[PDB]
């Protein structure tokens, strides 16, 4: 049996066996510090409801904290396949200061997009359970929604905010509420009589230290290495159906950014990167005769079929030199992903990473756009010649063109992920670099 | 002979399988003692 | 381990009586029939 | 080896150290497709190890149903499925390791 | 098996194949004596068969196995049960109801 | 090339059978040995022989050693062919050996049967039966000249030639009883066969002569011969029935280091007949038409292997009250023992049990010394006999634990054992080494 | 009389035209060990001249030894230390019907049944010396 | 309980069997040995191969030692099932061994028949008919190969491997005399077969390869090697008379320390013939029925153990005048002899009389110096062949000193000699020790 | 093992001691030094009628 | 386990000295009540120690 494995061995397995360094059947596990964790409420300052803004203040009752979850309860205003993801477009944004300085910021979008390149499997799907009505709810379902915070301290103990190392300094977060959720107060552009106002509770989950660790985080000096966003809107050089779209935007970013990635959309719509289309899922009814081409499928807004994407090629420009040879869209949105995440991403949204790892926490090369003039992303669309109502048009159809449809993506949102540092010192925090 | 040994098809001389003891050793008692009651421990004696 | 001989070859010719016989000292009077019995004599007789 | 029966194995001496366990199962199908659940899993009740006469730990087959709702996922999760149910809409009178 | 090592294995056609070859005269008639039914025995006859195992120390008193030497090994057979034995529960591809 | 390839062939492998070579095999070394001849010479019996008679002859010191004794018998069939069953055998009912007027020995006509189901075999077995029987389809008064030689143990190897030389004042002496009776001979079943002639007979004794300084060795120095003696006792069978199980504890009157006890179950009348009779093919006369009776034998087909005409369900041996070896099934002592210890067949209804590694070679290999046993019994279980005879349908199906209604008439158990002893010879005589 | 089926308890048979080996030979790295001999040379020479006993047809033996029934190592092929070691036979055309019975027991040497191409598995097996160690309570094979 | 009170129960008498112990059965050491490999070589034949020729072969030197020597013959049916008899033994009518020009011995086609008939055994005997005959009812035109293993000294044991190593000078070579008919293949009784096939032969010699320290030493050693010789006589047979019981005297011309003595009568029309023709089962061509003759045999059953168609009534061997032995029976020569010294069975008409306690085996055991000796002679009795061989009544029915009148046809006897003489091989040169 | 007598249906014990029915103190357990000593307790299913 | 079964145990070491052992059985009613006689006891035809 195995013996005779062990026996067929020479010098080519020197490399691999010879003067052994370790094991696989022994471990070693490491010792470590005690400590508990605890979820605690916080309290909601101002008026929950739609379209108002809310805050609340991380309250001392641990030492450190990491893990944020947004609760949100929310009844549907219309049956299945009214609803996308509306917990996620009802937190319209959130802002983290510390100390008075804004340390970060998250918007719905950004809360999207990021789900759509760096989420996967079943923590996507779990994910989507927490955020949305996935079990064909009929009008009337009430459902609790957890909403998770994705700030540097919200995804890893390893940059847990040291509440501790911070006596003088208090911890917020604001935020705001959209004025409409489709399929929950609103329907496309109509309002929704009867429906109720959302059920808001921040819970804050706090790590107790014991005597040693909690001193040393209280007395000494921290460097965090964390992770921040950048984001700005810009108008889409909107797709035509005459003709080829271009667009050369200055990115006003900064810091060691680890990836860029943007969408275009369709504002009316929280979600939709891609066109309307005659074709199953994509749009409102569609494959029927009562599809139409001008409302999506809520339930199904996003999609991976790319021919009703926008984005026909890009690249990047650095003070006026090439990062990389242009590269169609579909590189941006399969490749990247594949290389540098290893999940997958829905069709109108865009990757490109400057790190090996861009979903990971430790540095794995960034592009310091604090040393760069001009940061210029430049956009080549696709021709929106494509009838959307006819399927086989859509389905049969080239590489360069997309749907007529293609057309209402006016909206365009391009975020950019860096690192800096959160010193923490003399029970006060603040960032190194702004 | 024109072959010389390849030297493939080996073996491992006086391989030994593990050791299988037939008296079978007594199970080894805990290090731990048993958790009786947490508050009232080694009883109370109540007076007259 | 399986238990000393309680009988052994002392029991081939016993003594029906009670009366404990008078011991003959076995030590090869013939060279030829040695006769392999044993002597079987009471431990603690009648009296 | 039987419904409703409770057996045992001593654990050969015949390598140095042991990981891995796979209990082997051959079932057949009552009914047709959709009449069963994860059925080498509801059939192993529970297993119970033990090292020089003491107990070290046991599993129910409720316990291998709950791990596998919380712990496995994705595609571990669904071949873990294909090794314990039958899932390509076999029909009755099907026999499956 | 020796303290969970393979010393040796056999097959049934070695056993026929052994026989074929190393048995002889008298000893080989009392040996089918031993497996089969030579007396023209009919249909529910029944019969016990010895069939002695030809492992080394089943030859010879000189290589008898010292268990008094192996205090840390075992000494076990395994065996396997053909599916079918002619004549027995299968008639060469009928199963014998 | 060609046996080359295997020669450098040659490594680690190789040092346990090779290196350090002790031995070759392409050549041998023959030993030298003395001076000796071998005569046949006829001796003097001493008594009138016949059926019934009892005669004995003294072995004249023709030679110095002497071994294999051959009874020369001339019988007359009879009957046809089909109705004798190793008769010559039958005949010789019984022969003492005794030395210094010493019993050493004792072997029966059974014996001789018994002997030969376990230790003889192949075209050993048939050229023996070709000495004691008619086995060419020979007719009603056909004449035959039987051998049946002896086996007493100066019988079985040049090695315990019996050193007459050494034995100067004693003498040696065989005494044979002749059978009232043999089948298919002077008797047919119970009746006598009108005509009928009585056996000639003759004793030869083949004697060793050795050259000078071999015989006066032998003459004078003192000899301890190892040698064999047959133990025997017959005895009534708890006699198997159709309606139980019959089971029997015979306490064993046995002595000395023995070998092993070998046994069998028998009819009485029928010589060699350890089998149940039936409507079978051999199994009893005029088995396999409607004339057949399950009454009778068919006599030259006596012996059988089918064990469902053997009577023993299991056996054990108990020695003090304890269990010597676990309760085996009647077929273990039939075919196991034997296969594992002698390498030859034996007919059903015939059992060994050995207490040695060999028992049939001359050398000690393990034995049971019943001098130091108390209480040692042989355990015998039998089976039902339930199965109709006269029906082969109803022998050839039945179960392991069953056997003929005829079974029931195998109602004789001889039960023998076979262990050392210690002939001493010294100034001119000699008597067996341990009386007990 | 069918011969797609055996009479069981007659299965093996010393008739040597139902065997389907014409010759064989055994071939140690690259060169002859011997020269191919027939196959009733394997059948009933080697038996008879290392074993003494009667080999039944289609089964065949092959001994490197004097005497391989015994214990007593008595000359040993080393596969251990051989490269290549190759078994290399030669068939009966099996153009006899075997439904015909003069047809197989007239027939020639390099001949057999039809129904010998039924015989479709090959079972080759080799005998041969090691050590059991055995030493304070322990032991196993020298040479794994 | 169990083997543990077998091992407590000691006394007296075991201690001439296990005390102070010398042995242990549950130890065996083997013996290392020189390492060589065996090859199976081709030898060519000088001349023509077919019914009546002399070939020959020299034996090529690839090897160092040799043993076992096959010779194979190709042969076909000339007619059905029974109408051969051992045919590639008769085919091989002789062979010669010569080493450096002079003969070291020789054997015949008669002389391998009656080797096999009191030597070989078992299925040891059924393989060799295996091998020289058609034994599975084939048919007129089949075809087979037949091997025929050589018997001379060197064939039978790897001890005497020849050392053709130390013979290198002198040549080792095999003479072979193919008869002139073969039974069943080219003629059947006195009648050609027309389109019979001249046999396909082939000579195979299997050699030793030595290791180097071996081969050397047997290279330039001496060597002795004490060995057999075959001697042999064919002559006038005083052929039985039905009037009367016909007697002879042969003087025996033979030589040397003989081991053991055998012979036969037989009818020399037709191969292995040992016995009288007669019209009992398998005793004639076509016996038991109408078609019966009692002219030819059934050729395919011409061996019988039934000895009422021996010839042989008694005899003796007187050495200078003196009785050897006193005068035994034909069947004493025929069952007991063999039975004693070989353990096998002797078919009718083959007989053996040893001077030897193993004739069967290779150590020397008492032999027969006939050189010392100037008048041996073999003394014979005949039957009388007064029975009618026609009526299987009359010869199954029949008296010990009476055979079939077909007896008188067997007019050929055959007496050989085995003896010990010892090759001597020196400075690469070799013969015998003793002329005569 | 414990009494010697019959006990009734529905009537159960579990001994700590080697002779419950006696006086004499053979082996306790002692429930002042043991956290949560529980009885557990399997039905049996009451279906027949 | 079954019936004309020969089966065994090696104790184990669990405990350091042992006294009482009980087999325990489960058997089905082949007949109506007065059918049996101690079934359990007949079941066990021997135990050797």
């Amino acid at each position: 049996g195995g013996l005779s494995q062990l026996v067929a061995y020479g010098a080519q397995d020197v490399y691999l066996t010879g003067n052994p360094q370790i094991t696989f059947f022994k471990t070693v596990y490491r010792r470590y510090t005690n400590f508990a964790i605890e979820s605690i409420q916080q309290t909601i300052n101002g008026s929950v409801g739609f379209g108002n803004k809310v805050s609340t203040q991380i309250s001392r009752n641990g030492d450190l904290i990491t893990d944020i979850v947004v609760e949100f309860v929310l009844t549907k205003g219309g049956n299945g396949g009214t609803t996308y993801y509306p917990a996620e477009e009802l937190l319209q944004d959130v802002e983290l200061e510390i100390g008075g300085q804004r340390i970060d910021k998250h918007y719905n979008d950004w809360f999207r997009t990021y789900d759509a390149l760096f989420r996967m499997n079943d923590d996507r799907y779990n994910y989507r359970r927490m955020t949305d009505w996935v079990n064909n709810e009929l009008v009337g379902a009430q459902k609790r929604f957890y909403v998770p915070l994705i700030f540097f301290f919200n995804q890893t103990p390893g940059l847990a905010l040291p509440l501790i190392a911070l006596q003088y300094h208090e911890v917020k977060l604001y935020f705001t509420l959209a004025s409409q959720v489709q399929g929950v107060n609103y329907n496309g552009s109509s309002a929704i009589a009867g429906a109720a106002q959302p059920t808001m509770s921040v819970w804050v989950d706090y790590i107790f230290l014991d005597t040693q660790e909690r001193t040393r985080f209280a007395q000494l000096p921290h460097e965090y290495l964390i992770e921040q966003l950048q984001f700005t809107g810009s108008e889409t050089a909107t797709p035509s159906a005459t003709t080829q779209a271009s667009q050369n935007i200055r990115l006003n970013f900064n810091h060691p950014t680890k990836y860029l990635a943007w969408n275009f959309n369709n504002p009316t719509n929280y979600g939709q990167y891609t066109a309307l289309a005659n074709i199953p899922g994509a749009c409102s009814g569609a494959g029927t005769a009562a599809a139409t081409v001008t409302t999506p499928d809520y339930g199904n807004t996003g999609t991976y079929n790319e021919q009703l994407a926008v984005l026909d090629s890009a690249k990047i420009q650095l003070n006026g030199q090439d990062r990389f040879a242009t590269r169609k869209g579909s590189y941006f949105n399969k490749v990247q992903p594949y290389q540098s995440i290893g999940g997958v991403t829905p069709a109108g949204v865009y990757l490109y990473s400057f790190a090996l790892k861009p979903a990971g926490r430790q540095p794995s090369g960034t592009c310091n756009f604090s040393r760069i003039d001009n940061a210029t992303l430049s956009l080549t669309y696709k021709t929106c010649s494509i009838d959307a109502t006819s399927p086989a048009a859509v389905l049969g159809n080239t590489e360069t063109v997309t749907a007529n449809t293609a057309t209402l993506l006016t909206a365009l949102n391009i975020y950019a992920k860096n690192y800096n540092v959160l010193r923490i010192m003399s029970g006060m925090g603040g960032l190194a670099y702004a | 002979q024109p072959r010389g040994y390849a030297g493939l098809r080996p073996y491992e001389k006086n391989y030994e399988g593990i050791a299988e003891a037939d008296v079978s050793a007594l199970q080894a008692r805990y290090l731990d003692q048993t958790r009786g009651r947490p508050r009232t421990g080694d009883g109370d004696t109540e007076p007259i | 381990w399986i238990g000393v001989n309680t009988q052994g070859s002392s029991l081939k010719n016993a003594n029906y009586d009670l009366r404990a016989d008078p011991i003959i000292p076995k030590a090869d009077v013939g060279p030829w029939m040695m006769s392999s019995v044993d002597p079987n004599i009471y431990q603690k007789p009648l009296f």
